[PDB]
């Protein structure tokens, strides 16, 4: 089908480079309009770049926190998109979609006539995920956040002092899901992830139930099963 | 460039109201050149309506785009139960630029935090740091604030939270706070409280504790 796939996407040192590729499938590139548009973790979708198609002579725009350090090109004999990011800074840690933008009116002509007659689409991407800081792979630690000895009781563990992203927090292997949080990871000035997972419990059920959760960390490989009690 | 603003930053509606998010524009935009996108949760965003006014092919019929050149308009008919994501307004009339984004969630009564209070483990006092964590529970709307109290000074720059996604079921939400001390510091203090201000709150509510 129509789809736009990217690639080149990894962990980046401050003051490296990188180049993200974005191969395009099932319309004809060459015509469209493409753009780079990228969204920071937490954040709103902020535009990277634009390059117009040769017809329209390939002309290329650029944002203002990007000007000057990205250059985007195209390839059309492949129908490949180009972005050069050089002089990388932790601001642009963020997922960078490929996207081709609202094209003109009759773009999509001749788009599946067994069903259509008037047509309209946009094509994006899954995105890829450009990690830039200095820190290297390491494993979390786990702290039993314990309930309060004066008292419904609450508990949780904290992961902390971990790279990079992402980890999984379960409790009791899965059995306990109900009135648990797990919040979202919190990027520290270290250069190093931390989250906690809560869960909130009937206080009787403390004496009577063990609670144990378990931390899952793909990048090293870690697995690590905590119990939590009162002090 | 074309700056967009969008209002309002947050919309709270139920499931079968009608929704209007408004998209203003510095300078005046061409028709065809603004379109309105949605975002849900780790998806790509999806392009709802292009042209300000013309509806790309397969959304349905409920979104509706209008507008004129500075002021712009997407109406949702009867909200969905998926419809409840972020929504931007694009101009590709002079830039390519996009909006604010507004947070569409489903409305529910006021419902005050429940806050939770725990020092740092042993463990973690014996690595050489201190997190003390503020956990506020099931609370409506999101907003509420979180204040870090060491023997009644206020503290600032050394606290990091962050907020869970509209539950399901409660349609609350949940704030977790981490305040993170040397393990000197940690020692130089008794009191460690967390005070809390929420619209479901007559007054902050604040929970300490002490080492022992």
């Amino acid at each position: 089908e129509v789809q736009l796939v990217e690639s080149g996407g990894g962990l980046v040192k401050p003051g490296g480079s990188l180049r993200l590729s974005c191969a395009a499938s099932g319309f004809t590139f060459s015509n469209a309009w493409m753009s780079w548009v990228r969204q920071a973790p937490g954040k709103g979708l902020e535009w990277v770049g634009r390059i117009k198609s040769k017809t329209d002579g390939g002309t290329t725009d650029y944002a203002a926190p990007v000007k000057g350090r990205f250059t985007i090109s195209r390839d059309d004999s492949k129908n490949t998109l180009y972005l050069q990011m050089n002089s990388l800074k932790t601001e642009d840690t963020a997922v960078y979609y490929c996207t081709t933008g609202v094209e003109t009116y009759d773009f999509w002509s001749g788009y599946d006539d067994h069903y259509y007659d008037y047509y309209f689409r946009d094509v994006w991407g899954k995105g890829t995920t450009v990690t830039v800081s200095s820190a290297s792979t390491k494993g979390p630690s786990v702290f039993p956040l314990a309930p309060s000895s004066k008292s419904t009781a609450a508990l949780g563990c904290l992961v902390k002092d971990y790279f990079p992203e992402p980890v999984t927090v379960s409790w009791n292997s899965g059995a306990l899901t109900s009135g648990v949080h797990t919040f979202p990871a919190v990027l520290q000035s270290s250069g190093l992830y931390s989250l906690s997972s809560v869960v909130t419990v009937p206080s009787s059920s403390l004496g009577t139930q063990t609670y144990i959760c378990n931390v899952n960390h793909k990048p090293s490989n870690t697995k690590v099963d905590k119990k939590v009690e009162p002090k | 460039e074309i700056v967009l603003t969008q209002s309002p930053g947050t919309l709270s509606l139920s499931p079968g109201e009608r929704a209007t998010l408004s998209c203003r524009a510095s300078q005046s935009v061409s028709s065809s050149y603004l379109a309105w996108y949605q975002q849900k949760p780790g998806q790509a965003p999806r392009l709802l309506i292009y042209g300000a006014s013309s509806r790309a092919t397969g959304i349905p019929d409920r979104f509706s785009g209008s507008g004129s050149g500075t002021d712009f308009t997407l109406t949702i008919s009867r909200l969905e139960p998926e419809d409840f994501a972020v929504y931007y307004c694009q101009q590709s009339a002079r830039s390519f630029t996009f909006g604010p984004g507004t947070k569409v969630d489903i409305k529910r009564t006021v419902a005050a935090p429940s806050v939770f209070i725990f020092p740092p483990s042993d463990e973690q006092l014996k690595s050489g740091t201190a997190s003390v964590v503020c956990l506020l529970n099931n609370f409506y709307p999101r907003e509420a604030k979180v204040q870090w109290k060491v023997d009644n000074a206020l503290q600032s720059g050394n606290s990091q939270e962050s907020v869970t996604e509209q539950d399901s079921k409660d349609s609350t939400y949940s704030l977790s706070s981490t305040l993170t001390l040397s393990k000197a510091d940690y020692e130089k203090h008794k009191v460690y409280a967390c005070e809390v201000t929420h619209q479901g709150l007559s007054s902050p509510v604040t929970k300490s504790f002490n080492r022992g």
